[PDB]
């Protein structure tokens, strides 16, 4: 939904509201030409049959589209074709280079993402682009973006998952720019002084990239007082506590990343205290972290999305048991953390979903030794590699339990499934056949049925 | 009943429970025992022009009159004065809009001296005083907080009923939800749309649901029809009357203006 | 009279009373059923809480219901199992 909202926000169909969006969405679900699906409602599907329903509409309408998705396509289709169309799609495809410069002045949406041979494209390509509002090259093998200067018109640009070496000066020179998403950049290196160039940016995001605001000196967002979405990726306590200064850029930390932390022994939410939309934790490689403080102080951001990885040296987390700021927890995921034998508090998360962890070689159980089972919206817990996870957690209620996959766990000798529950959500079961056979069972009913409907081997 | 004045007038904002307070009283008529012969309920809000066959024909139908159709206007009026004057009525006008005699579409107005008495009702104070009703005159109050939240429930799904409805555990979903009825002020009409609109809402969607419901209404399906079915009060306006009345918007919510 | 009416394929909402037909209510023993493409017509009709989505058929109905759109010349080169053809 997050997407297809973007999307038509920098399109102009939203007047500035993503509600807007969210309603038109869900009147297209009222009317069913639109389907929820997903793991969350978050996520819809199309139907085959109204898909061909609309492309019929847009072969009989006038403003004709270019959409090619997904078609196992090697090689993208000619400049002609181009030429006339208004949108194009060519996303999910296996194009490796293009190389015409086609002369679309109408086109105003294109979308490039997850073409993994996608590396190389011709320079000049996007001076017919005047009307060009909405442009995606996310989960792409490309390098750096050719000149960019004829875009008077771009909103939206997102490089997601791309290998991104450095942004072009031309960039700097569009003023309709709103959107601008660069996660998961593990090839960034160019400078982000020189965003303040741009004065009408709306989003901004560098969650998870190679390099960012690593230290005070690169932070200049306060110029870019236009900002309401910040994705920052932390690499010095400097960033963090110049960042605890009150003002609106400051609370306009979502998703907030760490990697590679010097001088980040600890971290508290107390610190994070200034931000009200926290949404997403993502700590990896801060191996310099010791402790992580979880105060009671409940601030009004809810908190849902936590993601540790790669911290040899964190002991413990401290979180408040009578209340917490991770009761609004949706997902964790612990993963590459030796010296964690603290996780107890997991079963105060009343909201938690999904779970994954991998090799975590100092965990004991993810809970060790109101009136309601402690996981009740459980659907998936994953454990890999964890050589001293004794066990999961003490049997509980898992109505809505879908999927559990452990791999490579010698010491994780019972699960905390039993017969006592209902069982009409399961849908699979994943894992080592060894390991299925060393678990311990409660009741002989527990192995039959899960290895005969739900078990799937390895 | 104790009312020594025979002529009520109940009046209340555009859709503000008042014909349906007509059709609860017209059915609970039934339950208690009375002394009113024939009980007529007439809707002349069906035009501004005052279509009086209509009227005289629902009259004649309540009455058990044989209907002529070639009868001068007149007198059926004449006719129906006489023919009500010997029995006590109960008549409930609904909505009415402008004054009009009542002798004229045939309606005899009741006297202390008769035991008949006649309910009407109207979006205008005004309406109400040049019907002679000043002195049984009724302001339909909105309803409270509790009733508008029992009305909300009841305009929900069963799937989204659960994730509201249960006590004693907090969520943020029953706050959003009570932020959303609370911006209805009580108005059953704003209530029955609005609950209608969001019957199908995700736990998800609340929280951006009660955000902009809260500043703007105009997104919100069906809030279209509500504003053509209160608009008419606008309109019945002189343009200065109008002007002045958007002036209005300029202040703060929730406030006061002197 | 107690009444089953099945309303059929309405787009827009529209007055029970006006066109003729009572609403039932819990006092009544009346039922009436509606058909409707949209949710929001289903819930404009006090219908909210006995609503059902007509779920699409599954992939062996699917084929069961293919298979009897076929000439017996087409469905016999078609129809045969154990033995695999394109
Ligand atoms: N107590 C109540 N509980 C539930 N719904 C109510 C209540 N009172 C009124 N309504 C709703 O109010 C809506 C409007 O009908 P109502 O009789 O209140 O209009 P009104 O104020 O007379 O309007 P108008 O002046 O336009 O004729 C109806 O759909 C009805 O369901």
């Amino acid at each position: 939904k997050e997407q297809l909202i973007g999307y038509w926000l920098a399109e102009g169909l939203l007047l500035n509201d993503s509600e807007k969006g969210y309603q038109i969405i869900r009147s297209l679900v009222s009317a069913c030409l639109l389907q929820v699906s997903g793991s969350m409602s978050s996520k819809v599907k199309m139907h085959h049959v109204i898909r061909q329903l609309g492309l019929w509409l847009v072969n009989k309408s006038d403003t004709k589209f270019l959409v090619q998705p997904g078609m196992a396509l090697d090689n993208a289709p000619s400049a002609e074709e181009w030429n006339e169309a208004t949108r194009i799609s060519i996303m999910s495809n296996n194009i490796t280079e293009l190389s015409f410069s086609p002369k679309c002045k109408n086109v105003t949406t294109l979308l490039m993402q997850n073409n993994p041979n996608l590396n190389k494209m011709s320079y000049g390509f996007f001076r017919t682009m005047s009307s060009l509002k909405v442009l995606d090259l996310s989960h792409t093998a490309i390098t750096s973006l050719p000149e960019c200067d004829a875009l008077v018109a771009l909103e939206h640009l997102n490089l997601s998952h791309t290998h991104i070496m450095r942004l072009p000066e031309r960039l700097w020179l569009l003023k309709e720019l709103r959107h601008l998403d660069l996660s998961v950049t593990v090839a960034f290196e160019d400078t982000m002084n020189n965003c303040s160039k741009l004065h009408k940016l709306k989003v901004l995001n560098l969650f998870r990239s190679h390099y960012g605001i690593r230290d005070v000196d690169n932070l200049n967002l306060d110029s870019l007082k236009e900002l309401l979405f910040l994705g920052i990726t932390i690499y010095a306590e400097d960033v963090l506590k110049k960042l605890n200064m009150p003002r609106p850029l400051a609370k306009s930390t979502h998703r907030l990343n760490l990697k590679y932390c010097a001088e980040m022994q600890s971290i508290k939410i107390s610190d994070l205290s200034h931000m009200e939309h926290l949404e997403e934790l993502y700590v990896e490689s801060c191996y310099d972290l010791n402790t992580v403080v979880a105060d009671a102080e409940l601030t009004t951001s809810q908190l849902q999305f936590l993601t540790l990885s790669v911290l040899p040296s964190l002991e413990s987390v401290l979180v408040a048991p009578m209340s917490h700021n991770f009761q609004y927890i949706r997902k964790l995921i612990i993963s590459h953390c030796p010296k964690l034998s603290n996780i107890t508090w997991v079963r105060r998360l009343q909201l938690l979903e999904r779970l994954v962890i991998s090799h975590c070689d100092g965990v004991l159980e993810i809970v060790e030794d109101t009136g309601q089972s402690d996981f009740p919206k459980l659907r998936l817990i994953v454990l890999t590699g964890l050589k001293k996870l004794r066990s999961i957690c003490k049997a509980r209620e898992f109505p809505c339990l879908e999927t559990l996959r452990v791999e490579d766990c010698p010491n994780l000798r019972s699960i905390p499934l039993s017969c006592t529950h209902n069982y009409w959500k399961l849908k699979q079961i994943c894992g080592s056949v060894e390991w299925w056979e060393k678990l311990q069972w409660e009741n002989r009913k527990e192995v039959a049925c899960l290895d005969s409907k739900y078990f799937i081997p390895i | 009943e104790k009312g020594d004045s025979n002529i009520i007038g109940v009046w209340g904002q555009g859709g503000v429970g008042k014909t349906t307070l007509l059709h609860v009283f017209n059915n609970d008529l039934e339950k208690k025992a009375h002394d009113y012969q024939v009980v007529i309920f007439i809707e002349v809000s069906n035009s501004e022009a005052l279509n009086t066959v209509e009227i005289q024909q629902t009259i004649s139908e309540r009455l058990n009159l044989p209907w002529n159709d070639a009868e001068p206007i007149a007198k059926r009026a004449r006719f129906l004065i006489k023919a009500l004057g010997r029995k006590r009525f109960v008549i409930l006008l609904d909505d009415v809009r402008k004054k009009f005699c009542l002798e004229d579409v045939g309606i005899p107005t009741p006297d202390i001296n008769s035991q008949s008495k006649l309910i009407l009702t109207s979006r205008y104070r005004e309406v109400c005083f040049q019907m002679n009703a000043q002195r049984s005159l009724i302001e339909m109050q909105i309803l409270g907080n509790d009733a508008s939240w029992e009305l909300f429930l009841s305009k929900l799904s069963t799937e989204t009923s659960a994730a509201v409805e249960p006590l004693g555990s907090q969520s943020a979903t029953r706050e959003h939800a009570m932020k959303i009825a609370q911006s209805c002020g009580g108005l059953p009409l704003a209530l029955n749309v609005i609950g209608t609109a969001v019957a199908g809402l995700e736990e998800g969607e609340w929280q951006s649901a009660a955000d902009a419901i809260a500043t703007n209404m105009d997104n919100i399906d069906g809030v279209d029809e509500m504003f053509g079915r209160l608009k008419y009060s606008f309109d019945r306006l002189t343009p200065t009357q109008q002007q002045c009345f958007l002036y209005c918007t300029l202040f703060p919510e929730y406030g006061s203006i002197s």
